[PDB]
């Protein structure tokens, strides 16, 4: 199998270094490449190296910033990334390259994430989504948090049935927002307390928020 | 550099052909591989040298090349087949390996549940802090494809709009979100705002006003 | 009458541990048998695999453990299919399960070719009588129903009253013995059947062996030849997928030589390839390599060579 | 190894389809059978198939409703079940069948559950078991729920020490009931609240129940 | 079609013989296998051809056949041995494989903890809804075998009784339940009801009345 690693969040202008650990003893006899996938775009071949490291080939997209290397003694391929931009943000994949009538990549890895965002670490402003079908949906808006994730509970998981938390949007700025929502019966509003507890462990930021602005 | 159309459709048991167009310097002149990108996984090799299967891949899969073009036949369509399919070869003008942009094949074995939509107005808290966000939550839709239009009264809005890509839910149906950023004054000056969601060509449109509840 | 070639599947066995032997014809068919033969410029006629259904109870248990009456009677149906195939001018290849099919194929041949002789390539002599081995051994016991000098010591099992001994002790030569019971050993000696054990091959050589073999069979008159090649004759490293693998056997080289020699007389009339049992392999590789070997034997016997053949007058 | 699947709850008159995925490449050369075990009764051989699928054998118990098949290309055995009854309710097991002096099954699978019950999906009536050894045991009765399971907490897991929930009884009707019970000291009753929270996620049914009817 | 007795007993280090009786058409005429059903697992082959062990099984296990019967000896009894043991062979009258009903062998290496019993009367809630259930909870018993009798005053009741099979607890002791369904009027008309639980031949009997606490 092929297994890549040492992806992570790096700031523009930043450097980073991938490894790919191959299983085959025939790893040292075989060309390997690097292909990256920008988030939900297609595949772009980035670099390729020979069994011995006498020959390296680079894409115009990544040439002179990125440097492909291997250590056959350690059955590892490397990719050194310098001068990183937003547009390098992609899952990076090692692959074996072999020939027959033409060229095909027959062995691949799971991938590793490189995020290159300008945005610095922070916690979010939490705002209630008050309620105005017999049942009602109430919620909390978790606004401008960097980076992922946020971990959210209503009445510390005691409220479980009908809780709906969406996948966050990555804003143009690089800052995330997500929406949390629970469906309840309209009788229930006054007597019982509604709080979406929220956690941004990165920032060690915890916010408990009360949802009562129905005004009716 | 290679062109393959973006999407494809069928119900389990049927068949398609994904087409890959290139040129002289690649397909007209070199061999074509076919790679299956199972969602949220690294791709896997299906076919090299135009039609040569790899082990364990069934004969359902077939590739074919003619002059400047190539084509991946897939029959007896199944669930767990639905994924992204890319063609690949070498271009002898630029001296690289090239791929197509990809094609997303969804296998519709589940019913066309139109999306449930919940729209919230800006919170007191947020307006007090001199800001305003409208939140459109879209859920339990199948297939996993939608398009969003915000409208301030009757006028379309594309500025300050952030929409997520659809995601799979607990039930293998999909959920998406869309966020409209306003000034408090834009929010207070219009009679209403509406999120218009179109799914398989049919629209759902929820509306909010600054007047409470 | 060996002008073209017939392929007949006969998946017979007695069941018990050696029941994957019935899957041999497919394994060989699946080693690309027919391609080779077709690509050896042979007019081929594929007569398919025979029905093998127990008598007189075709319930599950009997299928797993078959009775002797069921084999003897499936050999009758085989002798008939061999007979007609010879009668229409064909060389018989019979892909086998257990070496017992030899009873039906030799009986079939004898019928339209009564001067035939036999080369029995095998680690075993398969020449026990019904009263010398267990109910189970009928694969290691088929030559005492064919030899004409053994009928004083051979009883009438039901399914076997049609068999009419079609060979004298001076018409069969054994190559490759290394696992011979005392009962068998005495018979070979007592009735003056000539044979070349792995010892005689260490001493004489596969070259001199075949020389001595032909002199004793076709030396003073041309006869039609019946090669009953048993796969466990090859040393087990070469042929692992078989029921009774005995060590010290033929090299690949020795085995092709034998085939090469039989072909070179141009007298070969029928060929048996038996005891190919894929259930007994350590892997698919082992099953596949055993059947690959079995396709080579046949190929050789029908004109394959290690140094070239065929036709060319090449271009510039 | 042998590994069976595609068991589940089917309604009487219903159909269902088992798979058995074998590991051995010798799978195609060997008879396999199907044996089922009605809940805590013995073993009943149901069907058996030949290496090639030229021969199938069926038990009087399942003949003509059930159909045994295999696809050697996919190293899979199948069992198609039609016209299913309560009395077919059993764990179904593939096995390899081989011969020697007699017949034995040498390779087996983990099993797969088929429940064939008339009963439709529902939530339970919850009732408190009030208290009347110095310590007391109080509880909740969870009555007529279909199907399994029910997930139960007292004070949302905060009450943990001394909580005892029994295995449910399958009633003659096909409907389940279970009992939940906690052991407490007699001083404690008045001051602190006792609630068994209960969940029937199938029905998305959650019931919180208060236990105070001691009347003393 | 084959008869083997239902249960067997010993403490670790001892030995038993499970017997399998059949007939002419099977055991008198065919070979017998022996399969060990570890609780909550698919069975495993121990012995074919009457006495032939399979790999890794120790020589503690021994099988034997005589005419119309067979017998599985097991010596030096151990924990993790306790399970269900079935005999199997082919019957040549019906043309099938047959098994015995099974025998449950429990290895008693733990002490005879008699069951703790808690009995609850019908709830207010339930009586208000025109129904009545008595609940008998049985716990911390060893070995895992009990028998239940309900009695309305002095009269036995078998109607409207649902009893679970014993189950293992955290401590490798057992827990069971029994439920008695009444009309509210049956509950109110009797002076008392009692759940009578018998464990290894000794009885525990709890009693409830409609008069509160
Ligand atoms: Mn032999
Ligand atoms: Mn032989």
């Amino acid at each position: 199998q092929l297994l890549e690693s040492g992806g992570g969040l790096v700031r523009p202008g930043g450097s980073l270094r991938l490894s790919c650990a191959a299983s085959e003893f025939t790893f040292r006899y075989d060309y390997h490449v690097w292909v990256r996938q920008a988030p939900g775009k297609g595949l772009e071949w980035v670099s390729a190296i020979s069994g011995s490291g006498g020959s390296t080939y680079y894409a115009d997209s990544v040439k002179s910033r990125f440097t492909i290397s291997r250590d056959n003694s350690k059955n590892t391929l490397y990719l050194q990334m310098n001068s990183l931009r937003a547009e390098d943000t992609a899952v990076y994949y090692c692959a074996r390259l072999r020939a027959d009538l033409g060229l095909y990549m027959d062995l691949w890895g799971r991938g590793t994430l490189v995020t290159v965002s300008s945005a610095s670490t922070k916690g979010p402003s939490v705002f209630p989504l008050a309620p105005s079908g017999g049942t009602a949906a109430l919620g909390c808006l978790v606004k401008d948090y960097f980076p992922e994730p946020v971990t959210v509970s209503w009445n510390s998981g005691a409220l479980t049935s009908g809780v709906h938390t969406f996948p966050a949007v990555l804003q143009s700025s690089g800052l995330y927002s997500l929406s949390s929502v629970v469906t309840v019966p309209s009788s229930s509003l006054g007597t019982q307390t509604y709080i979406c507890n929220v956690n941004h462990k990165p920032s060690n930021t915890k916010v408990d928020k009360r949802v009562e602005p129905k005004s009716c | 550099v290679l062109t393959q159309p973006p999407s494809v459709s069928a119900a389990p048991g049927q068949k398609v052909a994904v087409s890959c167009s290139g040129s002289s310097s690649n397909i007209g002149s070199h061999y074509v591989s076919w790679y299956q990108q199972l969602p949220g996984t690294a791709p896997k090799l299906l076919i090299y040298d135009n039609s040569e299967r790899t082990s364990g891949i069934p004969d359902r899969f077939s590739g074919s090349k003619s002059g400047t073009s190539a084509t991946l036949g897939i029959t007896g369509l199944q669930t767990g087949d639905e994924a992204d399919y890319y063609c690949g070869t070498w271009d002898e003008l630029t001296s690289n390996l090239v791929f197509g942009g990809g094609t997303r094949l969804t296998v519709l074995g589940q019913p066309k549940a139109a999306p449930s939509v919940t729209l919230f107005p800006p919170s007191s808290e947020e307006l007090q802090a001199n800001k305003a966000t409208l939140v459109c939550l879209i859920s339990d839709f199948y297939p996993g494809a939608v398009t969003v239009a915000w409208k301030a009264d009757s006028s379309p809005v594309k500025a300050g709009v952030e929409t997520t890509t659809p995601s799979k839910q607990s039930n293998n149906k999909y959920a998406a979100s869309s966020y409209l950023s306003l000034t408090p004054e834009q929010w207070k000056s219009h009679r209403s705002y509406s999120c218009q969601v179109t799914h398989e060509g049919s629209t759902v449109e929820k509306t909010v006003a600054p007047t409470e509840c | 009458m060996v002008h073209s070639v017939a392929v007949i599947g006969a998946p017979f066995s007695q069941g018990q541990k050696r029941k994957g032997v019935e899957h041999g014809p497919a394994a060989i068919r699946e080693a690309g048998l027919m391609k080779r033969l077709s690509s050896l410029g042979c007019h081929l006629k594929d007569f398919g695999d025979l029905s093998f259904t127990p008598v007189p109870k075709d319930d599950l248990y009997n299928n797993l453990i078959v009775n002797p009456r069921s084999v003897g009677l499936a050999n009758q149906e085989l002798a008939e299919v061999v007979s007609r195939a010879v009668s229409d001018g064909y060389s018989c290849v019979t892909l086998g399960g257990d070496h017992s099919l030899a009873i039906g194929t030799i009986s079939g041949h004898a019928r339209h070719c009564p001067d035939l002789c036999v080369v029995w390539v095998d680690a075993h002599a398969d020449i026990n009588t019904p009263l010398t081995t267990s109910s189970g051994n009928l694969h290691g016991q088929p030559v005492s129903f064919l030899l004409r000098e053994l009928q004083d010591k051979v009883p009438q099992l039901p399914g076997f009253s049609w068999i009419k001994p079609c060979i004298s002790s001076a018409s069969i030569v054994y190559i490759g013995l290394r696992d011979v019971d005392p009962p068998e050993h005495f018979i070979l000696k007592n009735y003056d059947i000539q044979y070349f054990s792995m010892r005689d091959i260490d001493r004489l050589g596969i070259q001199k062996v075949m020389e001595r073999t032909f002199d004793l069979l076709i030396g003073k008159r041309q006869r039609p030849i019946h090669l009953s090649f048993d796969i466990d004759a090859f040393d087990p490293t070469l042929a692992p997928a078989t029921g009774t693998p005995v060590v010290g056997g033929l090299t690949y080289r020795e085995g092709m030589y034998i085939a090469e020699e039989i072909h070179n007389t141009g007298l070969l009339s029928a060929l048996d390839l038996v005891e190919v049992n894929p259930q007994l392999a350590t892997s698919e590789e082992e099953a596949k390599t055993t059947a690959n070997l079995a396709v080579d034997v046949i190929a050789s016997s029908f004109g394959q060579t290690r140094e070239g053949g065929h036709i060319v007058y090449d271009q510039l």
